[PDB]
Protein backbone atom coordinates (compact mmCIF):
# COMPACT_ATOMS: atom_id res chain seq x y z
CA UNK A 1 0.00 0.00 0.00
CA UNK A 2 2.56 2.53 0.80
CA UNK A 3 4.68 0.72 -2.02
CA UNK A 4 1.72 1.80 -4.68
CA UNK A 5 1.78 5.02 -2.93
CA UNK A 6 5.48 5.57 -3.37
CA UNK A 7 5.03 4.56 -7.29
CA UNK A 8 1.90 6.79 -7.87
CA UNK A 9 3.93 9.95 -6.34
CA UNK A 10 6.84 9.00 -8.34
CA UNK A 11 5.11 8.86 -10.94
CA UNK A 12 3.20 11.80 -10.99
CA UNK A 13 6.44 13.74 -9.99
CA UNK A 14 7.88 12.60 -13.22
CA UNK A 15 5.33 13.24 -15.84
CA UNK A 16 5.23 16.53 -14.18
CA UNK A 17 9.18 17.06 -14.56
CA UNK A 18 8.78 15.82 -18.20
CA UNK A 19 6.17 18.70 -18.62
CA UNK A 20 8.91 21.51 -17.16
CA UNK A 21 12.06 20.19 -19.18
CA UNK A 22 9.32 20.39 -22.57
CA UNK A 23 8.33 23.64 -21.28
CA UNK A 24 12.41 25.15 -20.67
CA UNK A 25 13.22 23.13 -23.97
CA UNK A 26 10.23 24.91 -26.22
CA UNK A 27 11.07 28.59 -24.46
CA UNK A 28 15.25 27.90 -24.80
CA UNK A 29 13.98 27.19 -28.21
CA UNK A 30 12.21 30.42 -28.32
CA UNK A 31 14.98 32.65 -26.82
CA UNK A 32 17.85 30.96 -29.37
CA UNK A 33 15.42 32.08 -32.72
CA UNK A 34 14.86 35.24 -31.28
CA UNK A 35 18.23 36.33 -30.20
CA UNK A 36 19.29 34.99 -33.47
CA UNK A 37 17.11 36.79 -35.36
CA UNK A 38 18.02 39.95 -33.49
CA UNK A 39 21.98 39.47 -33.97
CA UNK A 40 20.91 38.68 -37.81
CA UNK A 41 19.31 42.03 -37.78
CA UNK A 42 21.66 44.16 -36.01
CA UNK A 43 24.61 42.81 -38.67
CA UNK A 44 22.68 43.77 -41.57
CA UNK A 45 22.30 46.87 -40.33
CA UNK A 46 25.88 47.53 -39.24
CA UNK A 47 26.33 46.54 -43.11
CA UNK A 48 23.78 48.83 -44.18
CA UNK A 49 24.75 51.60 -42.28
CA UNK A 50 28.42 51.18 -44.06
CA UNK A 51 27.56 51.18 -46.97
CA UNK A 52 25.39 54.43 -46.34
CA UNK A 53 28.32 55.98 -44.20
CA UNK A 54 30.09 55.46 -47.62
CA UNK A 55 27.89 56.99 -49.62
CA UNK A 56 27.76 60.11 -47.35
CA UNK A 57 31.43 60.15 -47.42
CA UNK A 58 31.93 59.93 -51.34
CA UNK A 59 29.54 62.64 -51.68
CA UNK A 60 30.53 64.90 -49.07
CA UNK A 61 33.96 64.62 -50.52
CA UNK A 62 32.71 65.24 -53.95
CA UNK A 63 31.14 68.66 -52.45
CA UNK A 64 33.97 69.65 -50.42
CA UNK A 65 35.59 69.22 -53.85
CA UNK A 66 33.46 71.40 -55.61
CA UNK A 67 33.23 74.36 -53.20
CA UNK A 68 37.41 74.50 -53.21
CA UNK A 69 37.24 74.47 -56.81
CA UNK A 70 34.07 78.01 -56.56
CA UNK A 71 35.92 78.92 -53.98
CA UNK B 1 22.37 60.96 -53.70
CA UNK B 2 20.01 57.64 -52.80
CA UNK B 3 21.02 56.68 -48.56
CA UNK B 4 19.91 52.76 -48.85
CA UNK B 5 17.16 52.01 -47.29
CA UNK B 6 16.98 50.51 -43.91
CA UNK B 7 13.67 50.66 -42.24
CA UNK B 8 12.80 46.98 -43.21
CA UNK B 9 15.51 46.04 -40.56
CA UNK B 10 13.27 44.70 -37.89
CA UNK B 11 14.44 42.95 -34.27
CA UNK B 12 11.72 40.24 -33.24
CA UNK B 13 10.38 39.86 -29.80
CA UNK B 14 10.22 36.71 -27.81
CA UNK B 15 6.72 35.78 -25.77
CA UNK B 16 7.83 32.55 -23.64
CA UNK B 17 5.62 33.73 -20.24
CA UNK B 18 3.17 30.98 -21.19
CA UNK B 19 6.41 28.55 -20.48
CA UNK B 20 7.61 30.43 -17.46
CA UNK B 21 3.87 30.38 -16.31
CA UNK B 22 4.05 26.21 -16.50
CA UNK B 23 7.48 26.01 -14.84
CA UNK B 24 6.00 27.87 -11.90
CA UNK B 25 2.87 25.91 -12.49
CA UNK B 26 4.61 22.93 -12.00
CA UNK B 27 7.23 23.75 -8.99
CA UNK B 28 4.03 24.42 -7.36
CA UNK B 29 2.22 21.43 -8.40
CA UNK B 30 5.03 19.49 -7.25
CA UNK B 31 3.98 19.65 -3.91
CA UNK B 32 1.02 17.68 -4.50
CA UNK B 33 3.42 14.82 -5.63
CA UNK B 34 5.19 14.61 -2.01
CA UNK B 35 4.90 11.60 -0.48
CA UNK B 36 3.33 11.18 3.09
CA UNK B 37 3.40 7.94 4.36
CA UNK C 1 12.19 1.50 7.41
CA UNK C 2 13.58 1.86 3.91
CA UNK C 3 9.95 3.53 3.10
CA UNK C 4 10.83 6.06 4.99
CA UNK C 5 14.27 6.65 3.29
CA UNK C 6 12.68 6.10 -0.14
CA UNK C 7 10.12 8.74 0.87
CA UNK C 8 12.36 11.25 2.85
CA UNK C 9 15.08 11.13 -0.11
CA UNK C 10 12.07 11.53 -2.91
CA UNK C 11 10.65 14.88 -1.14
CA UNK C 12 14.07 16.04 -0.52
CA UNK C 13 14.37 16.02 -4.51
CA UNK C 14 11.26 16.73 -5.23
CA UNK C 15 12.25 20.59 -2.87
CA UNK C 16 15.16 20.86 -5.22
CA UNK C 17 13.81 20.04 -7.96
CA UNK C 18 11.22 22.63 -7.34
CA UNK C 19 14.16 25.23 -6.24
CA UNK C 20 15.71 24.26 -9.96
CA UNK C 21 12.57 25.09 -11.65
CA UNK C 22 11.49 28.48 -9.81
CA UNK C 23 15.50 29.30 -10.84
CA UNK C 24 14.77 28.62 -14.76
CA UNK C 25 11.45 30.67 -14.72
CA UNK C 26 13.58 33.59 -13.23
CA UNK C 27 16.24 33.39 -15.82
CA UNK C 28 13.94 32.65 -18.45
CA UNK C 29 12.12 36.03 -17.24
CA UNK C 30 15.37 38.00 -17.17
CA UNK C 31 16.16 36.56 -20.49
CA UNK C 32 12.91 37.18 -21.98
CA UNK C 33 13.09 41.13 -20.36
CA UNK C 34 16.25 42.07 -21.71
CA UNK C 35 16.04 40.07 -25.10
CA UNK C 36 13.04 42.27 -25.64
CA UNK C 37 14.45 45.50 -24.24
CA UNK C 38 17.14 44.95 -26.87
CA UNK C 39 14.72 44.67 -29.37
CA UNK C 40 12.77 47.62 -28.50
CA UNK C 41 16.04 49.36 -28.26
CA UNK C 42 17.09 48.14 -32.42
CA UNK C 43 14.00 48.99 -33.27
CA UNK C 44 14.23 52.68 -32.12
CA UNK C 45 17.47 53.22 -33.30
CA UNK C 46 16.33 51.86 -36.75
CA UNK C 47 13.57 54.28 -36.38
CA UNK C 48 15.59 57.21 -35.43
CA UNK C 49 18.02 56.36 -37.99
CA UNK C 50 15.66 56.20 -40.71
CA UNK C 51 14.39 59.49 -40.32
CA UNK C 52 18.24 61.00 -39.57
CA UNK C 53 19.25 59.91 -42.67
CA UNK C 54 15.90 61.34 -44.20
CA UNK C 55 17.72 64.57 -43.25
CA UNK C 56 20.81 63.97 -44.42
CA UNK C 57 19.41 63.14 -47.52
CA UNK C 58 17.10 66.73 -47.82
CA UNK C 59 20.13 68.57 -46.57
CA UNK C 60 22.87 67.24 -49.00
CA UNK C 61 20.20 67.37 -51.89
CA UNK C 62 19.83 71.12 -51.36
CA UNK C 63 23.02 71.61 -51.13
CA UNK C 64 23.34 69.67 -54.15
CA UNK C 65 21.30 71.88 -55.86
CA UNK C 66 22.12 75.05 -54.23
CA UNK C 67 26.30 74.10 -55.61
CA UNK C 68 24.58 73.37 -59.41
CA UNK C 69 22.41 76.57 -58.99
CA UNK C 70 25.86 78.48 -58.33
CA UNK C 71 28.26 76.86 -60.81
CA UNK D 1 36.54 64.15 -43.86
CA UNK D 2 36.86 60.60 -42.62
CA UNK D 3 33.76 59.27 -40.58
CA UNK D 4 34.58 56.35 -38.35
CA UNK D 5 34.40 52.38 -39.34
CA UNK D 6 32.02 50.72 -37.83
CA UNK D 7 31.77 47.59 -39.44
CA UNK D 8 33.77 45.51 -36.85
CA UNK D 9 30.41 45.75 -35.21
CA UNK D 10 29.77 42.25 -35.00
CA UNK D 11 26.69 40.50 -33.01
CA UNK D 12 27.38 36.54 -32.16
CA UNK D 13 24.60 33.89 -32.92
CA UNK D 14 24.00 31.49 -29.89
CA UNK D 15 23.66 27.55 -31.02
CA UNK D 16 22.07 25.86 -27.79
CA UNK D 17 20.56 23.49 -29.75
CA UNK D 18 22.51 20.43 -28.45
CA UNK D 19 21.28 21.31 -24.91
CA UNK D 20 17.28 21.74 -26.18
CA UNK D 21 17.97 18.06 -27.83
CA UNK D 22 19.32 16.99 -24.78
CA UNK D 23 16.27 18.25 -22.66
CA UNK D 24 14.00 16.33 -24.96
CA UNK D 25 15.84 13.48 -25.09
CA UNK D 26 15.75 13.24 -21.03
CA UNK D 27 12.21 14.23 -21.17
CA UNK D 28 11.39 11.53 -23.61
CA UNK D 29 13.85 9.24 -21.19
CA UNK D 30 12.01 9.73 -18.54
CA UNK D 31 9.42 7.80 -19.36
CA UNK D 32 12.14 4.56 -18.67
CA UNK D 33 12.07 5.71 -15.32
CA UNK D 34 8.67 5.02 -14.41
CA UNK D 35 8.14 2.62 -11.95
CA UNK D 36 5.60 -0.32 -13.08
CA UNK D 37 4.87 -2.59 -9.92
CA UNK E 1 12.56 -6.51 -4.53
CA UNK E 2 9.76 -3.98 -5.10
CA UNK E 3 12.11 -1.58 -2.78
CA UNK E 4 14.93 -1.92 -5.12
CA UNK E 5 13.03 -1.67 -8.28
CA UNK E 6 12.00 1.90 -6.61
CA UNK E 7 15.37 2.84 -5.14
CA UNK E 8 16.54 1.68 -8.68
CA UNK E 9 14.46 4.07 -10.51
CA UNK E 10 14.08 6.61 -8.62
CA UNK E 11 18.08 6.79 -8.83
CA UNK E 12 17.61 6.94 -12.30
CA UNK E 13 15.10 9.59 -12.24
CA UNK E 14 18.00 12.05 -10.53
CA UNK E 15 20.54 11.00 -12.93
CA UNK E 16 18.80 12.20 -15.82
CA UNK E 17 17.22 15.69 -13.82
CA UNK E 18 21.02 16.03 -13.05
CA UNK E 19 21.62 15.96 -16.41
CA UNK E 20 19.00 17.68 -17.37
CA UNK E 21 19.39 20.52 -15.13
CA UNK E 22 23.55 20.59 -16.40
CA UNK E 23 22.17 21.27 -19.80
CA UNK E 24 20.07 23.85 -18.57
CA UNK E 25 22.72 25.73 -17.04
CA UNK E 26 24.86 25.83 -20.17
CA UNK E 27 22.40 26.46 -22.13
CA UNK E 28 20.89 29.58 -20.27
CA UNK E 29 24.89 30.54 -19.85
CA UNK E 30 25.91 30.41 -23.15
CA UNK E 31 22.76 32.37 -23.92
CA UNK E 32 23.52 35.01 -21.13
CA UNK E 33 26.84 35.66 -23.03
CA UNK E 34 25.27 35.96 -26.09
CA UNK E 35 22.74 38.50 -25.13
CA UNK E 36 25.68 40.80 -23.40
CA UNK E 37 27.86 40.34 -26.36
CA UNK E 38 24.71 41.51 -28.63
CA UNK E 39 24.10 44.51 -25.88
CA UNK E 40 27.56 45.55 -25.97
CA UNK E 41 27.41 45.70 -30.13
CA UNK E 42 24.28 47.74 -30.17
CA UNK E 43 25.75 49.84 -27.25
CA UNK E 44 29.38 50.22 -29.38
CA UNK E 45 27.12 51.04 -32.38
CA UNK E 46 25.21 53.46 -30.76
CA UNK E 47 28.72 55.01 -29.49
CA UNK E 48 30.05 55.04 -33.02
CA UNK E 49 26.76 56.12 -34.47
CA UNK E 50 26.57 59.16 -32.68
CA UNK E 51 30.21 60.37 -32.82
CA UNK E 52 29.67 59.42 -37.15
CA UNK E 53 26.54 61.99 -37.00
CA UNK E 54 28.21 64.34 -35.09
CA UNK E 55 31.22 64.51 -37.57
CA UNK E 56 28.16 64.85 -40.51
CA UNK E 57 27.27 67.46 -38.71
CA UNK E 58 29.79 69.64 -37.99
CA UNK E 59 30.60 69.05 -42.00
CA UNK E 60 27.38 69.73 -42.96
CA UNK E 61 27.30 72.89 -41.30
CA UNK E 62 30.31 73.96 -42.50
CA UNK E 63 29.45 73.24 -46.17
CA UNK E 64 26.15 75.28 -45.18
CA UNK E 65 28.47 78.38 -43.72
CA UNK E 66 30.47 78.61 -47.24
CA UNK E 67 27.54 78.10 -49.29
CA UNK E 68 26.26 81.20 -47.08
CA UNK E 69 29.33 82.85 -47.96
CA UNK E 70 29.85 82.15 -51.31
CA UNK E 71 26.23 83.25 -52.31
CA UNK F 1 20.91 71.27 -39.72
CA UNK F 2 20.03 69.55 -36.42
CA UNK F 3 20.18 65.51 -36.49
CA UNK F 4 18.33 63.75 -33.87
CA UNK F 5 20.20 62.68 -30.86
CA UNK F 6 20.27 58.86 -30.61
CA UNK F 7 22.35 58.73 -27.53
CA UNK F 8 19.97 57.69 -24.89
CA UNK F 9 19.15 54.24 -26.87
CA UNK F 10 20.59 51.61 -24.63
CA UNK F 11 20.52 48.17 -24.82
CA UNK F 12 20.65 46.21 -21.26
CA UNK F 13 22.53 43.06 -20.21
CA UNK F 14 21.79 39.89 -18.62
CA UNK F 15 22.55 38.61 -15.44
CA UNK F 16 21.03 35.33 -14.68
CA UNK F 17 24.93 34.30 -12.94
CA UNK F 18 22.86 33.66 -9.29
CA UNK F 19 20.23 31.22 -11.14
CA UNK F 20 22.71 29.08 -13.31
CA UNK F 21 24.90 28.78 -10.39
CA UNK F 22 21.53 27.41 -8.57
CA UNK F 23 20.79 24.98 -11.52
CA UNK F 24 24.66 24.01 -11.52
CA UNK F 25 24.18 23.52 -7.11
CA UNK F 26 20.96 21.51 -7.56
CA UNK F 27 22.73 19.32 -10.18
CA UNK F 28 25.59 18.92 -7.55
CA UNK F 29 23.38 18.40 -4.49
CA UNK F 30 20.58 15.97 -6.12
CA UNK F 31 23.44 13.20 -5.27
CA UNK F 32 22.35 13.40 -2.00
CA UNK F 33 19.21 12.76 -2.66
CA UNK F 34 20.08 9.35 -4.25
CA UNK F 35 18.75 6.34 -2.19
CA UNK F 36 21.29 3.37 -0.96
CA UNK F 37 19.30 0.60 0.59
Amino acid sequence: ENQKLIANQFNSAIGKIQYSLSSTASALGKLQDVVNQNAQALNTLVKQLSSNFGAISSVLNDILSRLDKVE
Amino acid sequence: VDLGDISGINASVVNIQKEIDRLNEVAKNLNESLIDL
